[PDB]
């Protein structure tokens, strides 16, 4: 009579490595590393996100003609922004400290957009007449919707002076512009002033715009640029405007309604109709695994990222042939 | 390999048992058998388990690279934030891999040694009662029929 | 007759962690983690450091009314200031770049303040009249103490030229501001001119300031703003100043007496009357351990910050219950 | 664990020896006693003492992160100066809980060890003189009386 | 008869340190971390590098009249420049975003440089009278030798209109300055106007300079001081100039001509007349093994770095005296 | 030191022995030699050689530090460039030396497990026909000439 000890064996075909060896096989074995995605933009926890899809982040907040669809959106997840947005500056120009904006609006979740100086209150000038063939709309010339191009009325542009005081609890992005004409016979043809400016001011505000006065290469057939600013206004602070020409009024502002995280991510897909918990660029992820391979850049309950092919630990014993 | 047992004095695994991680076959006129160690598989299981999640649960959490948008004229810092992420992930990439690899050679020792104290285990149970084979078996010197097999199974053989 | 072998158990409760298992009992355990703190800020080395109070560097070094603790202070060791200062820039403005000096003063530890231009040389202006409410001392209106608020005497403002040249061994910090005013009455109030500027210049310096008039929101009663600016001049060179106007003066610059490692830290923490080797902004570390948990940010002789709760090396073995 | 001496074959410690970590209890016809290794326990004193030593002198040192001031419009680079400071203080969070968990499992073995080999010291020290009881004692076949009992501790019981 | 088991010893004296215990003797080791490097610059892959040797990158590119060596260079494999170049900026002054642009020829590897002015298309200006002691050639007042300090003519200084179109498929870097004079005097004896600008147009720029008149410390005799800007400028855009004075006109620009891997190396090298495929700045690598310490910043085929004395594994087995 | 033969029951190394790391020293009639075993050598070359590789090649790559260019008023985001690298280069340093502590150790382990496999190999060839003497040596209760030497040395002594 006899009794032996020993050791399970199966037919298992999956192999480790080790520090002394590799491709050793073993019974059982555990994957650690993710490596799937259902390919697609998911609302997160529930709600959809901001998926700008033709616009930019400026053309959506300047309002150009094109981004209609945005016009008044409801709250978001996270921002969705292509490679290269189509629908950007309509008419060419910069925008100010654009990559602090970026930043700033990825850390909120919803604005409420407010009139702050009606565009029938310019009884002194011409507010109707800012419009360019550069920023169509529907075969028709155009301006970005939130702000007002003026211009003179009867041969003169009166000093404007204006101001907003925010009564609100909430902090307030308001934008402006100033408009670079391409030669003196323009400016006097827009604003009659030859040399005009743009003083801005807040608590901690103060700024002089001058337009400059050039020609420059064509863009969507302008050698005018626009320049386009922006400030934070705070609860009770106001923001005060002067200028006797070449200024891009405000109308609308936006009152920052809720805060929370997210961020930009570019991406070229669509909505995929769908509910997730964690997204990369390429995808999202539903899983219960703890690392992936997929993408370095990534938003909400997310595994761990790291850059390898195979991660696999051995739990079972060296297998036997 | 460093414990001598598996792939060593024990020279296979036996594909008919399958009830656990170790154990016994035993012989005798009523048949012959295979059957689990069920404390000695319990402990590795249990181990192993803990191996695992520690490796998982101790991630808490590694670095978490939210994008940033940098300008044409801003080319420095880009490159610095490029730079950062790179050295990073780079980083858990060679503790991961190595980690992996130093735990998955710890692990089949770990079990080389389970089966080299299961079987001295057994030794020092029957003590002069049987002879080793030194194949990982035992001869009894007397008749061992199924209540006297499970007795050895259970630690209560020779209980004194 | 009988020997056996056998190993040490005690009464030891002190558990540790494996990869294995957990809370395992062991005989002896050496705890790595520092966790403790006396709780205040303490000399380095034996000497007392630079703790700002209430003022901020900017106050400090401007010579805000409220600042006179800290009129010629002597070699520190590190530098404290509060989360928020209250006696920044008592007449509202900024201060330009602001944070790139604050990092420069990190790693100084001496300063001597000398007299550049004496206050009383000012023989064609008026150097003694320009005192804000904005900045009161003793229910008393005034301005910051090192700078000097020139105004036009006798309805004239000449153009001032005027220069240092340095004539030390150190490097000198040299401090000075423009007044942007909130309208055109103020300018001619104050300066006379309508058209002002201030050009400044050194070997390496090219500037050219323009004032800025406008509305805008008071803060401390003022719509004015005060911009100041700094340069570092180096030993056998000059600093000039040329101004028609909006000239806030130098009078005291800085002569760089003592370098060394230090920096700015953030603490609401006194003084402790106190000597000790190394420092966080919660408090300062007396040990011979080799790890913490307490705060990130640290200076001075500091066993290295991790983020964990308990950290605990087996040196013992399993302890039989 | 590893090496099936600690809660094996040996079952348990002892409470009454006191002066080191490995050692013997005796039985003879003078009495009993307990009285520890010194060879034995000082080489693990040491070793675990160089243990200790190389995790806390190695670090030489570690990162030194003292703080930087950025303004309203440098959010980007604060972002990436804290991002830096998460990703590098979460790195050595890692290393730091997985290599105390890493050693002391290995010191547990160490110990394991070398109370093994004390044991197989003796072992081979006795040769046939004295009967393995498989608890990790020996039974003298021949009268030990305390020179004897301290010339097997010393290493000089059958010094031929 | 007798059989033994046992194991190698030899007279080996390496020794190596574990965890448990240092210094210990064993029969083989591998060390693994490289100490050693020829101690020259040399060719990346067959090809020379550039060494601007006494120049720099600003000296080089504007064409300080002492760099004549790199007047047309061939196609380079990485940029050396000395810690403190003695040929620099000739003309006291600054470079505009130096750092971006020599950030931006680390990625390059061949210029090609064309006239796209040319200095004999002046006809209204004096163009051969803009020189300077400040930047001597053979004891004679030269200037950088790709811009042209331009000058009035006859008492009169017109308006320059001039642009260059970027007719090639590559991109092209363009330079240009401003010249900021000590006094009106100065203005008026070279340029006739008082008062005068420089606005520079593409798709994306739009600058006006305006000069700055003022007495400063003088710099290799000079109490004026240039100031030069950038730009890449794309295929198919134009670039537009405009000016009544002040004016550092281009001649020639760079076509970028072939783009890669490599970057700007501070070291105080010469050329060794040799060749490699890895560089530190201190010395060229040729080896097989895959860790160092000499220095950290590196270009090529280069084993990793790191910052320790000694690091060497046990291959064979403890040894035994 | 972990497994006990190296330093322990086999108490020295052979300076004599030099064709490989482990192996024989036999004495018989005809003489007395020295001898490799080549399959245990091998076994230890391999997996040492892929140890070695494993820390080398799995380093793909580390850290790739180019450098940057910032200005008078840049100083800030100078010093973060700088301590980024500070941070990196000496989180390799920890990495490294901690490494090759490690394994250094488990080397050491591991040529001391081999020799002890390599005892029990032969102890479970010889079964009864010799007498182990506890230094690592095993006398033959009958003549073994050369052929019997080699026999043992081939695994194929008693090969039943
Ligand atoms: C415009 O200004 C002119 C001055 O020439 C004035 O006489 C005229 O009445 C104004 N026109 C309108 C339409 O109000
Ligand atoms: C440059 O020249 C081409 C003609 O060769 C023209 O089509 C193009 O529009 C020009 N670019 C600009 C910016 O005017
Ligand atoms: C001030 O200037 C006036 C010119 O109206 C001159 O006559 C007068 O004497 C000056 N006043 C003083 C106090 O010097
Ligand atoms: C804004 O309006 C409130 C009155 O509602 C006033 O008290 C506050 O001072 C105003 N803010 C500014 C900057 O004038
Ligand atoms: C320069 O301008 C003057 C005007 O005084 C003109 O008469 C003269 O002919 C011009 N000189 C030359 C050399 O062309
Ligand atoms: C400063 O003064 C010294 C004379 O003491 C002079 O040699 C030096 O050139 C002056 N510096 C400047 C920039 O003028
Ligand atoms: C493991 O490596 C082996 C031999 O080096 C190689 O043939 C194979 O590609 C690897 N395993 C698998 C499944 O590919
Ligand atoms: C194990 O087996 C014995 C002998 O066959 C049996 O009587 C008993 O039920 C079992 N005892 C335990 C403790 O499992
Ligand atoms: C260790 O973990 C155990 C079981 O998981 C838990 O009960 C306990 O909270 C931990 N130890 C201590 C002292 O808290
Ligand atoms: C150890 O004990 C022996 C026998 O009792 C005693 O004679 C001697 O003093 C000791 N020898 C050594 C080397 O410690
Ligand atoms: C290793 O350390 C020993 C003792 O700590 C010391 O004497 C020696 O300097 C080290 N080895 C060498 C070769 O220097
Ligand atoms: C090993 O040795 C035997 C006995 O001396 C010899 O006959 C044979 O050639 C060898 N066999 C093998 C398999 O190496």
């Amino acid at each position: 009579d006899q009794i032996c000890i020993g050791y399970h064996a199966n037919n298992s075909t999956e192999q480790v490595d080790t520090i002394m060896e590799k491709n050793v096989t073993v019974t059982h074995a555990q994957d650690i590393l993710e490596k799937t995605h259902n390919g697609k933009l998911c609302d997160l926890d529930g709600v959809k996100p901001l998926i700008l899809r033709d616009c930019s982040v400026a053309g959506w907040l300047l309002g150009n003609p094109m981004c209609d669809e945005f016009i008044n959106v409801p709250e978001w997840s996270y921002i969705v922004e292509k490679a290269n947005p189509v629908n950007d500056l309509c008419y060419p120009g910069d925008f100010n400290d654009y990559e602090e904006l970026k930043h700033l609006l990825s850390r909120i979740n919803h604005f409420e957009k407010i009139q702050i100086i009606p565009k029938s209150s310019w009884s002194s000038h011409e507010a109707s007449l800012g419009v360019s063939s550069a920023c169509p709309y529907q075969r028709k010339s155009s301006f970005f919707r939130n702000v007002v191009w003026l211009i003179k009325k009867n041969s003169t542009y009166p000093t404007i002076k204006r101001s907003y005081n925010n009564t609100n609890q909430e902090d307030l992005l308001v934008l402006w512009g100033i408009h670079h004409p391409k030669d003196a016979a323009e400016q006097t043809k827009l604003y009659q002033n030859p040399t005009t400016y743009i003083s801005v001011g807040t608590s901690t505000l103060n700024q002089r715009l001058v337009p400059r006065i050039a020609t420059r290469s064509k863009v969507n057939g302008q050698s005018g640029r626009m320049e386009f600013f922006w400030t934070i206004l705070k609860p009770n602070d106001a923001i005060n405007f002067e200028s006797n020409g070449n200024f891009i009024a405000p109308e609308y502002a936006y009152k920052i309604v809720k805060k929370g995280d997210s961020t930009i991510m570019k991406s070229e897909l669509e909505y995929g109709n769908c509910n997730t918990k964690c997204q990369t660029p390429m995808g999202a992820i539903n899983s219960s695994m703890p690392f992936h391979n997929i993408h370095p850049l990534t938003i909400g309950e997310c595994p761990k990222y790291v850059k390898s092919n195979r991660l696999v630990l051995a739990t079972g014993l060296r297998n036997s042939p | 390999g460093l414990f001598g047992a598996i792939a060593g004095f024990i020279e296979g695994g036996w594909q008919g048992m399958v009830d656990g991680w170790y154990g016994y076959h035993h012989s005798n006129e009523q048949g012959s058998g295979y059957a689990a160690d069920k404390e000695s598989t319990q402990k590795a299981i249990d181990g192993v388990t803990n191996k695992v999640n520690s490796i998982i649960d101790k991630m808490n959490t590694q670095f978490e690279a939210v994008g940033r948008e940098f300008n044409n004229l801003e080319r420095r810092i880009e490159n610095l934030n490029k730079k950062m992420e790179d050295g990073f992930l780079d980083v858990w990439t060679y503790n991961a891999e190595l980690l992996v690899l130093m735990e998955n050679e710890r692990t089949l020792d770990f079990h080389d040694s389970n089966v080299k104290n299961l079987y001295d285990k057994v030794r020092l149970q029957l003590r002069d009662n049987a002879k080793e084979l030194g194949n990982g078996c035992f001869e009894f010197y007397h008749k061992c029929d199924n209540e006297c097999m499970e007795s050895v199974r259970n630690g209560t053989y020779d209980y004194s």
